[PDB]
């Protein structure tokens, strides 16, 4: 009854200030009486994330988690870069953590949580890939993506890599270049081993490319 | 949008150049990319631009912006979609400026290009 009593008498006075103002104490004191889904609603309204902090810091461990992650969220699209690590820390969740070290453009902390979390790899190589491919290491590109599996559009931009290199006469990286279309074209020859004329022609250009890539060297 | 009977017409233009074109241009899985050529072979660089944008072709655009003469609007383009062919579009660049006798801005975009070490020497001597 007195716990009753009390409660309805701090809604009644929060509903009041609803209308009329004082958010602060209110949703504080709000956050102590009981639903946390009113006092999130009154904040989102004031856009007052300190307080929402303090709720986050001050709320049971095993209860709140989803609130815990709304309010994460919310500090997510504010840009609220520290209080979204430190409500993602609170979380434990991995997938969170993972996305916000993707989205923040950095591999270190990546990298770190990578070798605490075996179970998710190409999560982080994707777009470590992807940075990858921003920058001037195309080779790093090619051979992140022949370990991803995917090379269709790496063949072709192999292709453009090789044809820039021989027209800009530096002819050892195009024997470079060669060798690894050689080298990924066999890799396609890894495909079963009966006596398929698949084999045999991947085989011969193989054969052909490998000469055209000595070619290269000798007339560099 | 027809392709035969445009092939078809080609060879009754006997016009070998045309079909010269299509025959170097018939090894591309994307159609709109031969649509977009064909229409470079019977000059009108509208259709062939909005029919490149339509494909999500940008590196033979590049190529054509490159040839018609605007090298910096080439330049910018490469820049903001491709980025690969950036120093192919540089070394173009200067070999134009090199033509054209400007033996500093040839000099300089050899610096902005891949390789310098080797090519102002050769322009020096060349002109000496």
């Amino acid at each position: 009854n007195s716990d009753a009593s009390r409660k309805d008498l701090l809604i009644q006075r929060a509903e009041w200030e609803v209308k009329q103002g004082n958010w602060k104490k209110g949703g504080e004191l709000y956050i102590q009486a009981e639903v946390y889904k009113k006092a999130i609603e009154v904040y989102v309204t004031n856009n007052f994330s300190e307080g929402i902090v303090e709720v986050c810091r001050n709320a049971d461990a095993e209860t709140q988690r989803k609130e815990i992650e709304q309010c994460a969220a919310y500090f997510k699209k504010a840009k609220l870069h520290q209080y979204t690590k430190e409500a993602y820390l609170k979380l434990q969740d991995n997938k969170a953590l993972l996305q916000l070290n993707i989205d923040l453009e950095k591999w270190d902390e990546a990298m770190t949580l990578a070798k605490a979390h075996p179970e998710f790899m190409e999560i982080v190589k994707l777009p470590y890939a992807n940075w990858l491919a921003k920058q001037d290491r195309y080779e790093e590109s090619l051979k992140a993506y022949r370990k991803i599996g995917k090379h269709d559009m790496a063949t072709k931009m192999l292709y453009n890599l090789s044809q820039n290199a021989v027209f800009e006469k530096r002819f050892s990286d195009a024997a470079l270049f060669t060798w690894m279309i050689a080298t990924e074209h066999l890799g396609l020859i890894r495909n079963m081993k009966a006596p398929t004329p698949e084999d045999i022609e991947n085989l011969m250009k193989f054969y052909q490319y490998r000469d055209d890539a000595e070619i290269y060297f000798a007339y560099s | 949008k027809r392709i035969d009977v445009a092939e078809i017409c080609l060879g009754n233009m006997r016009f070998a150049r045309g079909s010269k074109a299509i025959r170097e241009q018939k090894k591309e899985p994307e159609l709109d990319a031969q649509l977009a050529m064909v229409a470079i072979q019977l000059n009108m660089k509208d259709e062939a631009v909005k029919l490149y944008e339509q494909s999500k072709r940008y590196d033979l655009y590049n190529k054509m912006l490159q040839a018609e003469g605007n090298w910096e609007k080439a330049i910018q383009i490469s820049e903001n979609h491709d980025r690969i062919n950036l120093k192919n579009t540089y070394y173009r660049t200067a070999q134009m400026y090199e033509v054209s006798n400007n033996y500093e801005q040839a000099i300089l975009y050899y610096e902005k290009s891949g390789t310098h070490v080797k090519e102002v020497p050769r322009m020096l001597l060349e002109a000496g």
